């Protein structure tokens, strides 16, 4: 039950870590300044209530870390940047609870609008800290088509296991760890207008319990931006 | 943590330095010196606070995660605290106690 | 840096443990008794009640005033010693009972008492019986301190007040004990009124 | 799950043993006779019913072993004596039970009478095998002031952790073992009129459970007088 | 040849920094207080104001007169000590507060006070705030000096005047500072009236 | 005419440096965090107009650096701190200008109120970036007695050459450099409520010129906090 510290933060943590595409995050006219101190500290988001009827959730990064301290602060100051995003998901469920989650990262998860003719106004995709829930049936309007069985992208939700993923089976384990080594074509991009990957958590087997147990299971997401670097503000020589 | 062995959850213990103000939300407590203490995993959480000498530091606790419990175990739990010296404590000018009249 | 947190630096310092007066001429008000105990001063009692067993030597310094040249006898009787019942009682002349003869104007008298217990340490707390009476043992008995004017008489009426300063020496203590929460009711027993653990607060936050 | 035998008795027994003040019991005109055979055998007291409303218990030793076979028998025959008192406390609680005990020994635990002016008549302190319970509020009369928040002694019950103590947290462990190496100033004392230490068990977190569980948790106390010795009855040479 | 120009030879010499009297029988006029500061005497204040930070031990010698044998208690409270509000206040009996007992006719009493500051040096000047109040810090706090007659009463009326001689010992000073030009207005602050640099002259030649 | 850079800032700079009391700034339960990156960068204040009638100026540090970027920002976050303060003063005067300045630092420069009976309300001492001017004659009110011939402190202004000082004689040199190695008794103090030293610039020989020259001479003050360190926010081990 080793607990790892990192910065001024510490989290308590089946030590099975999934490294996205087998590559670990690394560094790299042009002059990048990298802040090793801070940024790397764990940023624990608010826990989500997983219930019998919960269809799913998704977060879009780096924009989900918009208000998370110095890392979000750096996003405003620096035009360009890149990071590595260790993600810890800890279900925290009792033995008498049953369920199964897919924790998957899906880089460049372009989503489709509900009303096909028109496009969504830029805030149906993402709010910073709060997740966006999926839906059980089709929806209409100028919001993202958030129906599971398609995961908002038009692909099947069953064969969405090709991305960096982890399975949380409350029977076996309650934890997940995924490492996402900055997948992008350009070496640096603007964090505000570009979403590198979309952490979405989808229950394949729904939560179930008997009448005495707690009606929910709170899922906690923790993000540590690893090897974050930006552009150089100061003049070259 | 003096609750049932079947109970589990997370509590966020945040320490704010003497100059800093007390956090108002769990988010502002997370954006500082804190430790997310998994109650189902480990039952004791130790932390040594520096700069305690003579506006001092504040230690707070927040529900990161509600206490998840099976149908058999009771929901309400208790937490005990233990304060002691962190192996220094130099004391210099002895005076009279303000307790006995 | 914690040198002053030692037992000698903490326990060993003189305190005015006994105030009394005694007239020179006129019955039982012509001398002062003070059976020696650590339970007299409430401030010194709280310190000696942090340890179950203590072992120390005693250095006392009497401070005598008045209101001819006055000479005072401070007679110390050991725990088995004969006690006077009158100022002129024969027990003042006992050789076994050491006494100082101090005349007024000189440096105050100082008398030093060794560890005179039968056991190996004085007890701050005794959970047991004498047979009887609870909480009392004869192992932590330190004697009495009879004080009078050696002068036969004076034309004027003279009343002399004496202050006793009690300083433990070469202190050794065993078995730490929590400091006392409740106030003291009586000087012989350990009886208390149920008091609150700490001052209250509006909320838990 | 090693079970240790000792004499004609055996008990089944987290092998964490607390040695009081870091010293193990040892031996020592005057001629002491020590009975190695017998005496050392475990003396299991009657179990106590721990409930939601139970404030605490205390035993005064050696007088609690007054009727416990040869050890109690020796107390009558021999004027002086000393012993070492290994104490085993085994809560025996289910996983679905929650609670926390302080098992502490408190040498020379002088207690105060309820009515401060008068003293108790010598039996409010101790009955031999049966414990004395604390109270939740203040009491009056010629009995020991048995209100917790003071533990009968006038000190605070929270900072009573300075004596030889053990914590029984039903979440973690159900057992306690304390060794008390005969704390006294005189090397031998009369067991009848002197109480060397006071084993008191205080619930800091109260017992709690749901409706199907047993309404109580029985706490079992076991005492083995180690290295007991007495005075010599027979004439010297 | 400049041996006497050293800080010890310059700063270290006793000066009569406090004159006060206190009656033996009759309220608040029966004892003397004198919170210890270097800003009492205007001649000694000008010397301590040549250095920003000073570090020294204190040796005081009281000189007590009067107008029976009189005994006086000079009680020194540390900077955290309890202060008496009446002659009979319990605070006189505190063991923590060291006190001398001097009876009249003997050599004058002498008490020595170490460097008792929390910081590393006493400050002659503090440019800053307590929160508040300007120019005041609790780092250069040296305690108080409560003085009374230990005698309960006297038939006659006796008024005793005490002189305190303050001598710095083992002086260490830092950061030289220009000597003060303007006179002193108050004993707590550094406020001044604008004065001329030097006495005038008829012409430049 | 060597120009020294430091951080993201550069100033162009008679290379005579005065080290205050011959000691260079250095570093040092308690755990101090020191920020080497940033803070040390030069903080150029607004230039002051030196005229024929200008009596003087003073700044109180560290409080004059209250709004100067990260150094001022750190003052809010950290309870305790200490710094070293290289100060560059560059008069920038023509050959046809005459004058003489005293640039002096005066640690713990306690000042006196104009109305002796009452005290000033805490803002007559210091405003952050703007200096406080002296006066030519006596003043009245609840403001600092800012009359030169006394420099606000009661001492003579002529024998104020005992502190770390530099002479700027426009005939000889137009630059000054003073290093102030954190003079204080306590090793760390609160920057907000304690003023370590008072940089005051006093014209002994007044500015003079003929009718064609510029009516003023702008004096530029530049401060670099060297070896700044603070207290540790994070928990000890």
């Amino acid at each position: 039950v080793r607990s790892m510290t990192l910065g001024n933060s510490t989290i308590t943590t089946s030590a099975n870590v999934v490294v996205g595409y087998g590559e670990w995050p690394s560094y790299l006219e042009d002059q990048p300044t990298q802040p090793d101190v801070a940024t790397c500290r764990f940023y624990t988001l608010e826990s989500v209530q997983w219930e019998k009827t919960s269809p799913g959730w998704w977060w879009k990064f780096p924009e989900a870390l918009k208000n998370m301290g110095l890392f979000g602060q750096n996003m405003h100051y620096h035009y360009l940047g890149r990071a590595g995003y260790t993600i810890h998901v800890q279900c925290n469920a009792s033995k008498f609870h049953q369920g199964c989650l897919l924790v998957v990262c899906v880089p460049e998860a372009e989503m489709g609008c509900a009303d096909t003719d028109t496009t969504f106004p830029a805030t149906e995709l993402t709010t910073e800290d709060t997740p966006h829930v999926f839906t059980s049936d089709s929806i209409t309007g100028k919001k993202v088509q958030a129906a599971v069985c398609n995961a908002g992208m038009g692909v099947g939700v069953g064969n969405l296991t090709i991305f960096p993923h982890q399975w949380i089976n409350l029977r076996t384990n309650n934890s997940a760890t995924i490492v996402i080594p900055y997948i992008n074509s350009v070496p640096m991009d603007n964090m505000f207008r570009h979403y590198n990957f979309t952490l979405m958590i989808i229950p394949f087997a729904p939560l179930n319990f008997t009448d005495g147990a707690t009606a929910y299971v709170p899922i906690t997401v923790t993000i540590a931006p690893m090897y974050a670097e930006y552009n150089g503000l100061r003049l070259a020589s | 943590f003096c609750g049932s062995a079947m109970a589990t959850g997370k509590l966020l213990i945040s320490y704010s330095p003497p100059g800093a103000s007390v956090p108002t939300s769990r988010k502002d407590a997370m954006l500082g010196t804190h430790i997310v203490w998994d109650i189902g995993l480990q039952s004791s959480c130790v932390l040594c606070v520096p700069w305690i000498s003579q506006s001092a530091g504040y230690i707070t606790c927040w529900y990161q995660t509600n206490i998840v419990v099976p149908p058999g175990a009771p929901t309400s739990c208790d937490v005990l605290c233990f304060a002691s010296a962190c192996n220094d404590f130099s004391v210099r000018l002895l005076r009279d106690t303000p307790f006995m009249a | 840096s914690r040198s002053e947190s030692t037992i000698e630096n903490f326990m060993g310092r003189a305190a005015c443990v006994f105030m009394d007066q005694y007239k020179i001429n006129g019955s039982t008000d012509r001398f002062a008794v003070w059976t020696i105990n650590i339970r007299e001063m409430a401030q010194l009692r709280r310190k000696c009640e942090m340890f179950t067993y203590m072992r120390f030597d005693i250095e006392m310094t009497m401070v005598i005033t008045s209101c001819p040249v006055l000479t005072h006898q401070i007679m110390y009787v050991p725990p088995g010693g004969p006690i006077p019942a009158k100022v002129d009682g024969y027990e003042w002349q006992t050789s076994t009972n050491p006494s100082v003869f101090w005349t007024e104007g000189n440096a105050p008298p100082r008398i030093s008492i060794p560890f005179i217990s039968v056991g190996n340490a004085y007890s701050s707390f005794y959970d047991g019986w004498s047979h009887g009476t609870y909480g009392y043992t004869t192992l932590n008995a330190m004697g009495k301190l009879y004080i009078r004017h050696v002068n036969r008489s004076s034309p004027h009426q003279i009343t002399s007040t004496i202050r006793v300063y009690f300083k433990p020496k070469h202190i050794k203590a065993w078995v730490p004990r929590p400091p006392r929460l409740c106030p003291y009711i009586n000087k012989r027993d350990v009886n208390f009124v149920v008091t609150e653990i700490t001052d209250s607060r509006t909320s838990i936050t």
